[PDB]
RNA sequence: CGCUACUACCGAUUGGAUGGUUUAGUGAGGCCCUCGGAUCGGCCCCGCCGGGGUGCCCUGGCGGAGCGCUGA
RNA sequence: UAAAGUUGCUGCAGUUAAAAAGCUCGUAGUUGGAUCUUGGGAGCGGCCGUCCCCUGCUCGGCGCCGGCCCGAAGCGUUUACUUUGAAAAAAUUAGAGUGUUCAAAGCAGGCCGCCUGGAUACCGCAGCUAGGAAUAAUGGAAUAGGACCGCGGUUCUAUUUUGUUG
RNA sequence: UACCUGGUUGAUCCUGCCAGUAGCAUAUGCUUGUCUCAAAGAUUAAGCCAUGCAUGUCUAAGUACGCACGGCCGGUACAGUGAAACUGCGAAUGGCUCAUUAAAUCAGUUAUGGUUCCUUUGGUCGCUCGACUUGGAUAACUGUGGUAAUUCUAGAGCUAAUACAUGCCGACGGGCGCUGACCCCCUUCGCGGGGGGGAUGCGUGCAUUUAUCAGUGGUGACUCUAGAUAACCUCGGGCCGAUCGCACGCCCGGCGGCGACGACCCAUUCGAACGUCUGCCCUAUCAACUUUCGAUGGUAGUCGCCGUGCCUACCAUGGUGACCACGGGUGACGGGGAAUCAGGGUUCGAUUCCGGAGAGGGAGCCUGAGAAACGGCUACCACAUCCAAGGAAGGCAGCAGGCGCGCAAAUU
């Protein structure tokens, strides 16, 4: 191509959207925004595939242009707006609030949060910058340039912003024994305490993470997010709790739940 | 001794015309735990493409090879021998890729056969993308 | 047009390439500025990304820096003397980066004579008849004459610059690219640099 | 050796036809630089009279030309 | 494409069926003899089988009266090999679930609003990572510019130190 | 399912091939009731194309005096529906094809500390110390036209801006660097020594460009980020808002909510570009090739968005090769993949996903964040269309469709 691409093919769409094969040639190409193309979940796919409030993508145009949807504290009217990790979708006329947390499989799930929980969100910082007059700058994983932050906050720490004001309230520092949601790679959706940092000058630093059933696993430090100091998370967690039961144990629990229920 | 070009040769950073009443030398640690040599700091040479006393940063790949030619000026040809696996004939074949690599004149005593470590950087010339980081001398050759 | 392509030319091995695509845009050459010494003519060029780039074609002044005591002034460029790259870009007086140009001294001589309060240049025998900078050499207060005296103690300039300030023309090294930024900024040659470039101008002379 | 048939081969013909690369000579057209200056202005000038202030001045509508200046 | 072990790595042939150069030397290529950690200390099960151990040198915590026990970052031959880990688009293939009426398909569906699914594997080589050290290469001390020792000296120099300022 | 079988002989055992055997994917023959999916002008000609269509677009919110429609509390302009036209944005995606292309493309793998980036998202947007809203064109409109002809346009009369231009007030009262009149206090017989206030003037924000000095935050490492000094400021000219809409209020004219649009710079996103390591088919009846029209280096420039022989000038004589360079061929776009397949393999991949390339052949450029764009423009070469013979117009390897080519492929 001799400029930017404006279409996304249904087949070339990321697997974690769980778009079917047969409905359309094209997938909703996420608009440019805070989250990456292959790490986001467009508003349309949340609004008509996950929750099924719409039937078509013209229904999603009617929902969003009534201004009933409010992603992380501000009303958007774009059907292909990239809503990503830790974002809070507040559908206000229904009186509902959803956090985009990764399920134990790599998808984003329908995680309903309370109106009090929906007022703050947790943001991993990407870099520390010194602005034009000695002004310290954070940049979060969702492109928030927050200036005059606490000096103890360094890269790979998470900060708790209040949506309404956009100012930091608390922060977890990247230290051992802290909870870690894995937000990239094979372990996408795991939750466990950080047990080891392994430095690599030049190459990528890897981080071993012990789980709530002693299931230790590694991950590239790029693909890591700290969700609470020690063993207490600062968010509410979906069922499975990022523990990742095996396919043999999944089969066992699904079979036990079906036979016992009736 | 030096400055045989038509233009004046100097380090760009260090300023050498301060009012008075030995010139100071710019160097740096290259990173990756590779020691800046003595001849880089104590020496009087001036090379824009030295990874210790020049405008070049080592990033990405660290490789090695054997110094095979030293006839180009300020740069050498190394030779990387490896084994490619043909899976039909469940065996290896001996294959080589010789690459032109820049040789910083802080490495004053380098002979052909010496196992040199090289660092990926920005392209210094048409065919050069690698600076020499350290030289380990050949098997024996203490004399 | 005139291309900046890596594909039009042979490989390490000496094997010619067959070109797989026609000249791209971003693989671009624009004709050389070859900026001269004359009344300021600078042509703005649109470049990649809708950003601007100022082709100086004539340029007669420049913000040159006297790095010894860290002063810089807008000074007239009068002559190109020496170019290390091409010997024929001296006859055709083309300003490029790392040119050796004669510039005016009078902004620096003015600064020196106002800051140090000592007669610099000024061939021995003559006076200043307007009596302006003659009064700016004299007539200070109690403690500020002491400030000028403490400054005067360590106010020695090199005999090389003393000669050049006397003729009214310093040697300067162009540091900016007048082809690119449209400016002819630089620094004044001193110490080993000045001795080097005076030796190269002397060798070219005969 | 002889008859029939087929297939390649050789070669007189400084053979012929589709191409491609190229020495040399010419070289459309764009682009850049450079000199351009058709044309269109706006300005200072005095010829003409007011409103107002007091012959002088701040100005409002009508034309002139040194093309005088500079602009596109 | 298999059949074709009639292209032969697995895996073919070469006395006579087609096939070993007339003979020798010879540089790349390919392949290369043997040899350098072993006997144990400890426990469980019924003499045997699995398990724990045979390198040292800034800051901390099971602490004790500057040291010892322990953890963390770093230093610690080079690979090849093997094992693990990270990472690697989907679609396809393998494959989990699911009565599209069956099936190819599909990614849906199922309960008198709710309950779920949209798994997982594989992804040659090369690059990254941490175990193992048999096998195969490779290294050293042989005019000793060999170690590990504490010593005598020299040159440059963080500055801890003279109530504060030379 | 790890499979063979007929054929040289009078008969025999062999070698060995021919022929059978089963897919698969192109053609074609004959036959064809139901139903569900579904390939389909790739192979030959990236050959030529009639005709139609395939990229346009308006919200409360840039610009409404078309009476084309249309309400009445109008004189404090503009009710509202609104064609056209200006402005903005898009037209660089999508679609098609596989000609070129053999370390190229592409794949895994890294880098960008070597670059650019409309948009989106979040920052910034009284940080500079020095008009209660400016200028005059132009289009639709109206009206005279010309040519045989085109999505050809010319002259004249008007009139809009978020078009093109120009530009102030406020914050604003003062800080901070020099300057430096003046003046104060202490020691000395005094000069001298030593320490504070200070009129005036010159500068000062971010961005651009150069030089210097010191060493807030960050990396494995910057000549990083930030700081300070000195300045510079492209007249073909960085920013600091002369913009629009909703509901409108409180306050002795000031002050304010919720937006839309625009904007320097930073980050983010979408990317794109150029590099790292490794990997490709046949060919030796291709063994030496590359190099003063750059070959491999070095130095300094030019150009470029940046890195670099990318291109100059001057030096150096290098670089690649039996581990197959260089040249040639390819019925070669590459990959994910497909067919067969015990274990190995063999063959194919024009074809819906990713990446690349091209629009009849080369070439050049405009505009824009993005093009060397062809449903953009300018030539040349080729072929071809209207013509009143002066000229004008072209690009189906888009969807249909036609001709041609063919063994070979569907509805204007």
């Amino acid at each position: 191509a001799r400029g930017p691409k404006k279409h996304l093919k249904r087949v070339a769409a990321p697997k974690h959207w769980m778009l079917d094969k047969l409905t359309s040639v094209f997938a909703p190409r996420p608009s440019t925004g805070p989250h990456k193309l292959r790490e986001c979940l467009p508003l349309i796919i949340f609004l008509r595939n996950k929750l099924k409030y719409a039937l078509t993508g013209d229904e999603v145009k009617k929902i969003c242009m009534q201004r009933f949807i409010k992603i992380d504290g501000k009303v958007r009217a774009d059907i292909t707006y990239p809503a990503g990790f830790m974002d809070v979708i507040s559908i206000d006329k229904t009186g509902e609030n959803f956090r985009l947390i990764y399920d134990t499989k790599g998808r984003f799930a329908v995680h309903r949060i309370t109106p009090e929980e929906a007022k703050y969100k947790l943001c991993k910082v990407r870099k520390i910058f010194v602005g034009t007059k000695g002004i310290p700058h954070l940049v979060t994983h969702d492109a928030r340039t927050i200036r005059y932050p606490d000096p103890l906050i360094k890269m790979n720490d998470t900060i708790q912003i209040d949506l309404e004001t956009g100012k930091i309230t608390d922060f977890i520092k990247f230290d051992t024994g802290n909870l870690c949601m894995v937000t990239g790679g094979a372990n996408l959706g795991r939750i466990g305490v950080i047990t080891n940092r392994e430095r690599h000058p030049g190459s990528f630093d890897v981080v071993h993470v012990k789980d709530a059933n002693g299931n230790s696993f590694a991950t590239r430090l790029s693909n890591i997010f700290v969700i609470g100091k020690g063993n207490k998370p600062w968010i509410s967690l979906p069922r499975g709790k990022g523990i990742r039961l095996t396919i043999a144990e999944e089969r066992d629990k699904r079979l036990a739940a079906k036979q016992s229920s009736g | 001794d030096i400055q045989t070009e038509r233009a004046y040769q100097k380090q760009p950073t260090i300023f050498q015309n301060k009012k008075r009443v030995k010139l100071p030398r710019y160097y740096k640690n290259i990173g990756l735990g590779f020691k800046t040599p003595k001849e880089a700091i104590e020496g009087t040479y001036i090379d824009k493409k030295c990874p210790f006393t020049g405008n070049v940063s080592i990033r990405g790949r660290i490789l090695s090879g054997v110094v095979t030619k030293m006839k180009m000026q300020r740069t050498i040809v190394i030779r990387r021998d490896y084994l490619h696996y043909i899976r039909k004939y469940n065996r290896f074949e001996k294959r080589h890729k010789n690459m032109s690599v820049h040789l910083s004149p802080c490495f004053r005593d380098v002979q052909i056969g010496d196992i040199v470590t090289v660092g990926e950087c920005r392209p210094l010339s048409k065919t050069v993308r690698f600076n020499v980081l350290k030289v380990t001398k050949a098997a024996g050759t203490k004399k | 047009g005139i291309s900046r392509d890596n594909w039009h030319k042979r490989r390490k091995t000496g094997g010619k390439r067959k070109p797989y695509h026609k000249k791209r845009k971003y693989e671009l050459g624009r004709p050389a500025a070859n900026t001269k010494i004359g009344p300021r003519r600078i042509h703005t060029v649109r470049v990649r990304g809708g950003n601007k780039k100022y082709r100086a074609l004539r340029l007669d002044v420049g913000n040159f820096s006297w790095g010894s005591e860290c002063c810089t002034r807008k000074t007239r460029i009068i002559d190109v003397v020496y170019n290390a790259s091409n010997n024929e870009l001296v006859r055709t007086k083309t300003l490029v980066k790392n040119c050796i140009v004669l510039i005016d001294s009078t902004p620096y001589r003015q600064w020196y004579e106002s800051h140090y309060a000592l007669p610099l240049g000024r061939k021995k025998g003559a006076k200043l008849t307007p009596e302006e900078e003659e009064i700016l050499n004299k007539k200070r207060s109690k403690k500020i004459q002491k400030k000028y005296d403490e400054r005067k103690k360590n106010a020695k300039i090199s005999s090389l610059l003393e000669e050049q300030f006397q003729q009214g023309k310093l040697l300067a090294c162009i540091a900016s690219r007048p082809g690119q930024c449209g400016r002819a900024d630089g620094y004044v040659l001193e110490g080993k640099e000045l001795e080097f470039y005076l030796r190269k101008i002397k060798a070219r002379k005969g």
